[PDB]
RNA sequence: GGUGGGGUUCCCGAGCGGCCAAAGGGAGCAGACUGUAAAUCUGCCGUCAUCGACUUCGAAGGUUCGAAUCCUUCCCCCACCACCA
RNA sequence: GCGCUGACUGGGGCCUGUAGAGCACUGAUAGGGCUAGGGGGCCCACCAGCCUACCAAACCCUGUCAAACUCCGAAGGGUCCCAGGUGGAGCCUGGGAGUGAGGGCGCGAGCGAUAACGUCCGCGUCCGAGCGCGGGAACAACCGAGACCGCCAGCUAAGGCCCCCAAGUCUGGGCUAAGUGGUAAAGGAUGUGGCGCCGCGAAGACAGCCAGGAUGUUGGCUUAGAAGCAGCCAUCAUUUAAAGAGUGCGUAAUAGCUCACUGGUCGAGUGGCGCCGCGCCGAAAAUGAUCGGGGCUUAAGCCCAGCGCCGAAGCUGCGGGUCU
RNA sequence: GCGGUCGCCUCCUAAAAGGUAACGGAGGCGCCCAAAGGUCCCCUCAGGCGGGACGGAAAUCCGCCGGAGAGCGCAAGGGUA
RNA sequence: CACCUCGAUGUCGGCUCGUCGCAUCCUGGGGCUGAAGAAGGUCCCAAGGGUUGGGCUGUUCGCCCAUUAAAGCGGCACGCG
RNA sequence: AAUCCCCCGUGCCCAUAGCGGCGUGGAACCACCCGUUCCCAUUCCGAACACGGAAGUGAAACGCGCCAGCGCCGAUGGUACUGGGCGGGCGACCGCCUGGGAGAGUAGGUCGGUGCGGGGGA
């Protein structure tokens, strides 16, 4: 379970899921990657369900990079609903993930080995994905 | 319950005459919090940092870089 | 060390002057000489100049100074000029500068 | 070794339409020049897979010339990750910065069975003249034992040129 | 059935993610004291074995480099929840 | 009463800190290096003290995030000037009100669960008061359009033109075989049509069929026996166009059997991947069914291009009314 | 009903003029200062590094670098050498 | 949530009377089985019909007794004053 | 008078003028400098501020040049976004038209420019 230590404000507004964009997106650390096809809030408990799917496939081997992080607090009302009184009660955290972003992104593993891991890893995710390799297009920098 | 719930009144701040508007002596020109428009030619500035025409005239703005933004009244209204 | 006491106190005393919007009578005293201009800001233009350099005099600079004082009134008053504001720049109003000032009377007044 | 592709010219003709036409928009510039160009996308991919800002693309194009261009940017649109514009940098002889690939040649070279290969850079930035362009860089370094980190001048530095520095950095180490 | 907290060698019991075969007490064995005992004090206290090697936290599986300590899972508990008008 | 000042529009100045983006500040934050502090494991107990496959300052490379972050910063918006704009416009003084329960929809946010025919603001619209007209099967608020009266006249809008039902069984071109259309997702699949990329192939490949189906040898380990098929492994070596101390059946371990891998036969393609269009699965609810119905399959369904016509209380033609 | 709340200030929400809601997110005030007031004259921070008895992470001292991150009585914002 | 109903839409349970759904309790037909047989397990088809009598509690439900091919789960204003 | 070059003032643009490194200037201007009697001074110190000077030095400061390591400025193309007009998707959201159009990044750019007055040169 990822989660920021030391937050500046618990409880931030929801805000929209618009505009697939903004960095991540080019595969900077590894030999292969999982890229977001659709936007979502992806949950810490979702990210670790992906992380473990993969380390399990490497039998504790390989290198795994993550690269999305749950800094956005997710609140909830207890059950007992009634609208008001306040906002209340952070459950989890999410990372906002719009299209074309690379999450995860393995390295140091055989191609068909990583490609099997990333595919597993993908089923733990709410959105659709794409697996990618690395490129001239991923430039140099 | 919520321990939140306040806010203060809107202070209706900002610029009250823009460039090349015809003002009169005493018209206030900018309402502002810190010194973010410094008084220029013929522009006073009150204890709340508030700028007013010293003379009747017309208003011009001047952006002087590290020197700041300046409001002048250009006389002969 | 950024922007020394010299150039602060200089600005500090100048900026106040330039507010009242009079003609400025600026004073540069050096180790040897003392010079004075009368400037119009917003035209960015000097009007009337005087110095111990251009009047080629010496002998005891506080007395030299009062002389480039009476010298400036003379020249300046001749153009219509009266009512200026006395700069004094980095200098304490004292000594040579006090003297160019207090010899800058008979014209160019209030100091 | 030598990568030729193609090019063309354009003025009007919205890049939306071109891009829809199979043709990848781009620009052509250097100190002395700026010009709007387009290429075929499929053509460009096959080359750029290979070329990749490491190597010189000589363009061509009509009024047939051959221009020693380096590619200095590729803009992919993030959604589909496919290039939506290229800009080609034309060489002429002045020292110019660029990325030269690295070749690690040898065995684990120290602390074998077993160490950590750990390549920090796959490339390096070097100020180099158009005339002599070092298509790769030999890295041997028989050791490389535990606790050693290669910086800059510990690198071949081909007869062509010097670095883009800073000389204090890391390339490989074993931990 | 559903969610809050609990399982620690034979018993009560402390427990920080780098020490935990796990200190702290009683059992329980061995010695000394004594005429002999009980009490008290001493050492042993999972097994060898020198250190140290080696599996143990109700059973299993995960996470971590490392779990008595986090994560579910099958149990095992008394604090709590299930009509209705 | 004033009387060209109005909404809207043109040009020009000024103002702003959102969309976007950025990381310079405030914080958050992935990977690496280098390093204070330290957990420590410990070398001593005097300062010592080497290593970090744990924390983690700063610092540098790489890589991100933010309503209450901003080195940046659009479109727009506001205001003044000058022009157009004679309008059931505008300004001034007064008389009379009613209203102060709003609603839907679009867009932008908050609250909510990226629920509600939910709630709360913003800017717009319509219903309200246009439950008058046409389209949407039916239907305040979706599309069309602002109903002064009359006509057995015309043109159109939206939506339509097989029959119910006014007008095309209209003309080209393409796709779909589900009645899809007449739908519900992750996810799945040699459905089908297209555009690719890669591999292998007339040193004749893919498919079948003919033929060979190691030997040291039981490989050792284990073993009554594993002599591949009860099994944890050293899976090494030879001769070859060439058989893995062997993939399965078999199994009193063997015998027997098949495979791998080669040779030959024959004769032109074959296997992998990615993309797009349409479709298929995934797909269970309660009185009787159904796309509004009949019915539709080179369409009466979907995409592309055309041409006509139908179609309102809109517009026109003719007459009339009232106000200005 | 119970609980909370009720005026004032700051920030965000607030859609780059102004204004703008919710039992939306967070904080503050009900004072204070005869100097913490007017004016004239000077002076310029925090922080880092090196140096220096008792002096330690920071008492005071010296050097250099430091454009404002310090200070401005108190919350935040704007402002400010 | 607060949309019709507060110038009245009688509220649990029982009883009577049913009718429908199928996510099937039984019976019929099937595949797989870690299916020898018999007996199970699991999943598919199937709504024609069937689906007991008691103790306790207002109870629904549940527990229990004795049986059974079985002792199905839902809907119909928690069906039906 | 003018034009030019150097210096001293003093403004304006407000980093393309900045940091750093190198070089250079003393005739003249300017500084440091010589003193502390005097005016006037430093919570101690003529450090500073102030006066009287004129032997020395351009070491410091400053002025002028050069270098692109840093800093600063920065296109063109292309996107994001968007005023107005339209579509699409259960939705989150997406797309087309017309007009406007960043940010980062790439090419580059820069070691300032300039006004008025002095003093000096020609
Ligand atoms: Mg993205
Ligand atoms: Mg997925
Ligand atoms: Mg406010
Ligand atoms: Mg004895
Ligand atoms: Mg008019
Ligand atoms: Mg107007
Ligand atoms: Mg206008
Ligand atoms: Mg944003
Ligand atoms: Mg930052
Ligand atoms: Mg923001
Ligand atoms: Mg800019
Ligand atoms: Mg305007
Ligand atoms: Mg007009
Ligand atoms: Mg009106
Ligand atoms: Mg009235
Ligand atoms: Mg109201
Ligand atoms: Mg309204
Ligand atoms: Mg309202
Ligand atoms: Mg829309
Ligand atoms: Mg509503
Ligand atoms: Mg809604
Ligand atoms: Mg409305
Ligand atoms: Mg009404
Ligand atoms: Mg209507
Ligand atoms: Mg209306
Ligand atoms: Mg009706
Ligand atoms: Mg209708
Ligand atoms: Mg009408
Ligand atoms: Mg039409
Ligand atoms: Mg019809
Ligand atoms: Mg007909
Ligand atoms: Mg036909
Ligand atoms: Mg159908
Ligand atoms: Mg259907
Ligand atoms: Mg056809
Ligand atoms: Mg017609
Ligand atoms: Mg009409
Ligand atoms: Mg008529
Ligand atoms: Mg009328
Ligand atoms: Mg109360
Ligand atoms: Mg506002
Ligand atoms: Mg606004
Ligand atoms: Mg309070
Ligand atoms: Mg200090
Ligand atoms: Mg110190
Ligand atoms: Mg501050
Ligand atoms: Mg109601
Ligand atoms: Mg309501
Ligand atoms: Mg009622
Ligand atoms: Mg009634
Ligand atoms: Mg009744
Ligand atoms: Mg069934
Ligand atoms: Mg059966
Ligand atoms: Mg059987
Ligand atoms: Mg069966
Ligand atoms: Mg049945
Ligand atoms: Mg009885
Ligand atoms: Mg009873
Ligand atoms: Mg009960
Ligand atoms: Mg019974
Ligand atoms: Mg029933
Ligand atoms: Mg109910
Ligand atoms: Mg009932
Ligand atoms: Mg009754
Ligand atoms: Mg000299
Ligand atoms: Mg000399
Ligand atoms: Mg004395
Ligand atoms: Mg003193
Ligand atoms: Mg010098
Ligand atoms: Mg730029
Ligand atoms: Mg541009
Ligand atoms: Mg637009
Ligand atoms: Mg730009
Ligand atoms: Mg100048």
């Amino acid at each position: 379970m990822l989660m920021p230590r030391r937050m500046k404000y618990r409880k931030q507004q929801r805000g929209r899921l618009k505009g697939a964009t903004k960095g991540g997106d080019y595969v900077a650390f590894g030999d292969y990657g999982l890229v977001a096809l659709e936007p979502a809030w992806i949950t810490a408990q979702q990210i670790e369900a992906a992380r473990v799917a993969m380390v399990r496939h490497f039998r504790r081997g390989g290198k795994i990079f993550i690269r999305i992080f749950p800094d956005k607090p997710y609140t909830k009302k207890p059950l007992e609903v009634r609208m008001g009184k306040g906002k209340g009660n952070v459950e989890g955290y999410v990372a906002v993930v719009k299209p074309g972003r690379v999450m995860f992104e393995v390295a140091g593993v055989t191609e068909e080995q990583a490609m099997e891991a990333l595919r597993i890893a993908g089923h733990k995710l709410p959105i659709k994905t794409k697996i990618v390799r690395r490129d001239a297009y991923d430039e140099a920098q | 319950s919520t321990r939140n719930g306040r806010d203060s009144q809107a202070k209706r701040l900002g610029v009250k005459r823009y460039e090349g508007q015809v003002v009169r002596a005493g018209n206030i020109l900018v309402r502002q919090r810190g010194t973010r428009f410094k008084p220029g030619k013929n522009v006073g500035m009150g204890r709340d940092f508030t700028l007013f025409a010293l003379v009747d005239g017309v208003v011009e703005f001047q952006d002087r870089g590290r020197l700041g933004r300046y409001v002048h009244v250009r006389p002969l209204a | 060390a950024r922007l020394t006491a010299y150039e602060r106190r200089k600005f500090r005393v100048r900026n106040r002057i330039k507010r009242t919007g009079r003609l400025r009578l600026s004073v540069f005293r050096s180790l040897k000489h003392i010079y004075a201009q009368i400037i119009d800001d917003e035209k960015g233009v000097t009007l009337v100049s005087a110095s111990s350099l251009a009047l080629k005099l010496k002998g005891n600079k506080t007395e030299v100074a009062r002389q480039v004082g009476r010298a400036l009134a003379e020249k300046a008053l001749a153009l219509g000029i009266k009512q200026v504001a006395f700069d004094r720049g980095p200098y304490k109003y004292h000594g040579r500068v006090k003297a160019l000032a207090e010899g800058a009377r008979e014209g160019g007044l209030e100091f | 070794m030598e990568y030729r592709l193609k090019a063309y010219y354009r003025e009007g003709e919205k890049p939306s339409a071109l891009r829809r036409a199979g043709k990848l928009p781009g620009v052509m510039y250097n100190r002395h020049l700026n010009r709007k160009v387009y290429v075929d996308l499929v053509e460009f991919d096959k080359v750029f897979r290979q070329a990749s800002i490491h190597h010189v693309i000589v363009l061509e194009l009509p009024d047939g010339q051959s221009l020693p261009t380096l590619v200095r940017q590729v803009n992919l649109d993030k959604r589909r990750r496919r290039p939506e514009h290229v800009d080609f940098f034309v060489l002429s002889d002045e020292p110019v910065e660029m990325y030269v690939p690295l070749r690690f040649v040898g065995t684990p070279a120290g602390v074998r069975a077993g160490g950590v290969l750990q390549e920090i850079h796959r490339d390096i930035l070097v100020k180099v003249s158009p005339r002599n362009i070092p298509e790769f860089i030999e890295v041997d370094v028989s050791g490389l034992e535990i606790g050693d980190s290669l910086h800059a001048s510990d690198l071949k530095l081909p007869p062509g040129v010097e670095l883009a520095v800073s000389p204090e950095e890391t390339i490989a180490a074993v931990v």
